RNA sequence: GUAGGGGAGCGUUCAGUCCGCGGAGAAGCCAUACCGGAAGGAGUGGUGGAGCCGACUGAAGUGCGGAUGCCGGCAUGAGU
RNA sequence: CGAGCUGGAGAUACGCUUUGACUCGGGGAUGUCCGAAUGGGGAAACCCACCUCGUAAGAGGUAUCCGCAAGGAUGGGAACUCAGGGAACUGAAACAUCUCAGUACCUGAAGGAGAAGAAAGAGAAUUCGAUUCCGUUAGUAGCGGCGAGCGAACCCGGAUCAGCCCAAUCAAGCCGAAGUGGCUGGAAAGCUACACCUCAGAAGGUGAGAGUCCUGUAGGCGAACGAGAGGUCGUUGUUCGUGAAACGAUGACUGAAUCCGCGCGGACCACCGCGCAAGGCUAAAUACUCCCAGUGACCGAUAGCGCAUAGUACCGUGAGGGAAAGGUGAAAAGAACCCCGGGAGGGGAGUGAAAGAGAACCUGAAACCGUGGACUUACAAGCAGUCAUGGCACCUUAUGCGUGUUAUGGCGUGCCUAUUGAAGCAUGAGCCGGCGACUUAGACCUGACGUGCGAGCUUAAGUUGAAAAACGGAGGCGGAGC
């Protein structure tokens, strides 16, 4: 028996038509295209994950020496030194208390060069 | 072991399949029924050739972009289907033990739960149906099953032209399927039913 | 009325193993099957051919197809079965319906025992071995 | 475009007798045949009416408004009824024109 | 993880069977921030104006972006 | 046959209809011109004659071939049948044999069927006993650059079954059971409550879904009157391509017998064996399918025939090729009248359940054009996204998470194909929709899985039943190898 494609195939393509939004000209608005722009998609979207763990450590560590710095030590130093007291161990969340409390920040600042020399 | 209804009561006579009714084979079974069934009719011009359609068309090269050869082929729209369906049979012979253990697999089915017998019917009178409908309600047969109705008798059977209930069936022609099709079993005739080889 | 596809006509399912599906060249989007070139569309390439080895390999013996004998094994006859008897027919009930060819007698069972055969031919030992235990070996004039 | 076959340009009726519109809007409604299109399936009777714009272009001083005329109908309405009810036909005979046939219901009239 | 082999499944029509659904409204269309590991599924609303889901099994002209592919519609060049 | 009819046409007028129209059956009568076409000519349907019968109008004959004579023939048929003539591509990975094939095509003849047929047979049993068709035997015997590859027959099962004669019931058609109320609706055949028929609950229609409203169906009836010889040379066919190669066949040369006769049984001889050639006609099972009916795990409008009808339009000097095209509503009730416009078109009004059905009328996707609104954009280098954050807007699966939009930052070399290697200045492609590609078959081989039997296991053709499947062992596979 014959069998068409019908309605089988608009729809697989109004879910791509529909990922793509403020996807500029053609490529939000021609199946082929908009579908094509997706593949290159999936090598941002994935490779962004493993990546944007990368891009925020990075945030931090310029913070956090910017802190750092701002007494007389600087990240490379001031880590280290946390660091020579395991008692020290935050790391994550470091740098937020060095743009939050400087009150505190300042502590474990001299806390490690209180640790250091 | 079943019962008799009608003009006697016996029963017990006939060994039924073990261990206890397998649709696999069951299923073994329908199916290759129906395959018989089917029909072969494949309304296709399969063929590129079976369409209609000259044969040379434009030049093989320096047109500008083509290169084709007749306007009758699987890629050109009214051309002729490709891999299309052409007549056949699908019919193809079970081996005859199974055929066997079919129905008989298929009655035990019906033994194990609705089954039921008949010796004779003085109880119908006419073809009426009307008075056929009737034994059925003392008969059990409220109106609410698929009953088939298996056994010669000419006359009796006249008295089916009522739906959902009952489907006629002669001589013990019987068959897996329609046995399974619908639901209680009037097997009736004691004919096929008891005494064989 | 509450909801119950019920059982039954509809319930009796396949068996396992009873039929795959079958195979559209198409396994993931991926698909372009036969090897890489070299090879489609058409049929030729076969699995014979006349020159590797087929040919260069030397002979000519001679076919004949005189006649084929119907071994009716010594077992067959002895250890059971009561001298249900040869003769030229019960044989083939007994099971031997080979027809068209004749009938050989050998000596494969062994049990020892008195019963006379009638097999169209019969080995040495085939008969040494039936009279050698009570029995007739009776082959055609 | 297959058309009033379905049936067989056979109408259960007279162009004369008298019917009830079963069925429909004009249920039960009554009136005498006037138009008896058996191809069609088309019945003219008395019951249902329309008022219909006549399409009279330069037709001699046109003055066209609209008519009430008729609008035909199907098996919607079953010809003829005695017991001033819907009924079938049946029981006939001949009469002192045997070389005729009549038809009735439960009663025996037409 | 490419050619290739193996496994489990999604979906489309047709057919048999079960449960049904529908003019206070089917299919199809359209919108959506839900659901499922994917193929995909559902809910709600709008449109629509008559046929139609789900489940088991069976058969397939069964799944597309490519072929200077085929037919059709509409764009660019340009108001040149 | 009984109220209607007055073709599709959808319109008006005229009319015709129980001294039963119409329509359906079944015979007659008319039937211009061309066409085998045939009075003669002819670039088809036109142009010209003659003889006879005759009121003139008008009638008729006027062709060739067989036959005293009746009477027969010329032409046309989709496919099927036989016959005369008979390719190549292609295979054999080249090619001359051979294969493809005696297929395709041409031509002649014929019928509904043909062809074949009543034995100088096949076979190895001193068997069968016209022909043909299906099964099998068997892909066995064998043929073969013994390569590619080609491929019997007997037996056995089954369809069907005859030999005779010369010369010396289907169509027309008619009858045909059984329901109401209330409810929802624009309309009910749907719902609901009681009821009926059922040898007719097959089916279609009726304002949505029909046993009981219509047409039907099961079943019954049913017509004037209508059907049912040897050889030699050259070659060839059968598995037979020269081979040890028979037999059949025939163009060319030749040329026998006749019962103590003749042919053959694969060179050849004897012996053994089967049959009698040079005359003929012959049902039936077989084939096909223009036409008809029924059915379909067939299509349902880019599908299905090319055609929802058209071999038309259109293209070609011609042979020839050859389209696309569906859908108001239940019913026209198809929009009276008024507004703007020459019109087209539109807005009201009115019909309708609906115009959120209006006649460039079922649904009405996408590309593509446009109007309005929201957030944005005039130091900017951009495969066009993606991750992150802030701003603005909005918040029916959604105010607590988000949806949309956007600014700045980071990161970032389209897709496919073909490749050692692609963003690639390497291929393909304007965009969307629909069409579009590993299938089907063979009692074929080989293996995995599963089912039934199991040392045994199976049927094929056909047969009879079929809203079902049993019967049918001819035959095949295990069973001893070398
Ligand atoms: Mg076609
Ligand atoms: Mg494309
Ligand atoms: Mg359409
Ligand atoms: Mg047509
Ligand atoms: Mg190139």
């Amino acid at each position: 028996p014959r069998a068409k494609t019908g309605i089988v195939r608009r729809r697989r393509h109004k879910k791509v038509l529909k990922r793509a939004k403020g996807f500029w000209g053609s490529r939000s608005k021609q199946y082929r295209n908009a579908f094509q722009t997706l593949l290159n998609a999936a090598t941002y979207e994935y490779r962004d994950r493993r990546n944007k763990k990368r891009d925020f450590r990075r945030l931090w560590i310029q913070r956090i020496n910017a802190g750092a710095r701002l007494h007389g030590m600087n990240y490379s130093t001031f880590i280290n030194g946390l660091k020579r007291a395991n008692i020290d161990l935050n790391r994550k969340v470091l740098a937020d208390i060095a743009a939050r409390e400087p009150e505190a920040f300042k502590a474990l600042v001299d806390a490690s060069r209180n640790a250091r020399q | 072991a079943q019962i008799n209804v009608i003009g006697q009561n016996g029963g017990r006579t006939i060994e039924l399949p073990l261990p206890e009714v397998n649709s696999g084979v069951l299923h073994e079974v329908v199916t290759w029924q129906l395959a018989s069934r089917r029909r072969g009719t494949a309304s296709t011009r399969t063929r590129a050739q079976v369409s209609k359609t000259g044969r040379k068309m434009y030049g093989q090269k320096g047109t500008g972009n083509a290169r084709h050869g007749d306007r009758s082929v699987p890629t050109f729209v009214g051309g002729g289907v490709a891999f299309g369906p052409k007549p056949r049979s699908y019919d193809y012979t079970l081996p005859r033990q199974v055929r066997q253990l079919g129905l008989a697999m298929a009655i035990a089915s019906r033994q194990e739960g609705g089954k039921l017998v008949a010796v004779d019917g003085f109880d119908i009178a006419d073809a009426k149906t009307k008075n056929f409908i009737s034994w059925a309600k003392q008969n059990g047969l409220d109106g609410t099953e698929k009953v088939l109705l298996v056994t010669d008798d000419e006359n009796t059977r006249r008295a089916a032209r009522n739906v959902s209930w009952v489907s006629v069936l002669p001589v013990a022609g019987v068959n897996v399927y329609d046995i399974l099709r619908h639901d209680r079993l009037v097997i009736d005739a004691a004919a096929l039913e008891i005494v064989e080889e | 009325h509450d909801l119950k596809p019920t059982p039954g006509s509809r319930k009796d399912r396949k068996r396992v193993g009873r039929g795959p599906g079958g195979t559209d060249k198409t396994a993931g989007r991926g698909h372009k099957g036969q090897k890489s070139r070299s090879g489609a569309g058409k049929g030729a390439f076969f699995e014979g051919g006349r020159s590797r080895l087929i040919a260069r390999l030397p002979k000519r013996g001679f076919n004949n197809v005189g006649t084929t004998y119907e071994v009716v094994k010594l077992s067959q006859l002895q250890d059971l079965e009561d001298t249900t008897f040869d003769r030229d027919t019960l044989e083939a009930y007994r099971l031997v319906r080979r027809k068209n060819r004749p009938v050989k007698l050998l000596a494969s069972g062994e049990i020892s025992r008195a019963v006379t055969v009638h097999v169209d031919a019969a080995s040495a030992a085939a008969i040494k071995a039936v009279e050698a235990a009570g029995g007739r070996v009776v082959l055609p004039e | 475009p297959s058309a009033g076959s379905h049936h067989n340009d056979k109408l259960h009726f007279k162009k004369g007798d008298t019917v009830i519109v079963l069925s429909g809007k004009h249920k039960g409604q009554t009136g005498k045949v006037l138009l008896a299109l058996p191809r069609d399936q088309k019945v003219v009777v008395e019951g249902v009416n329309v008022i219909t714009k006549n399409v009279k272009p330069s037709m001699t001083n046109p003055q066209g408004g609209q008519e009430q005329r008729e609008l035909a109908l199907h098996a919607s309405k079953v010809a003829l009824v005695d017991p001033e009810t819907g009924k079938a036909t049946r029981v006939r005979k001949q009469i002192v024109d045997g070389k005729k046939v009549r038809v009735a219901v439960a009663s025996g009239k037409t």
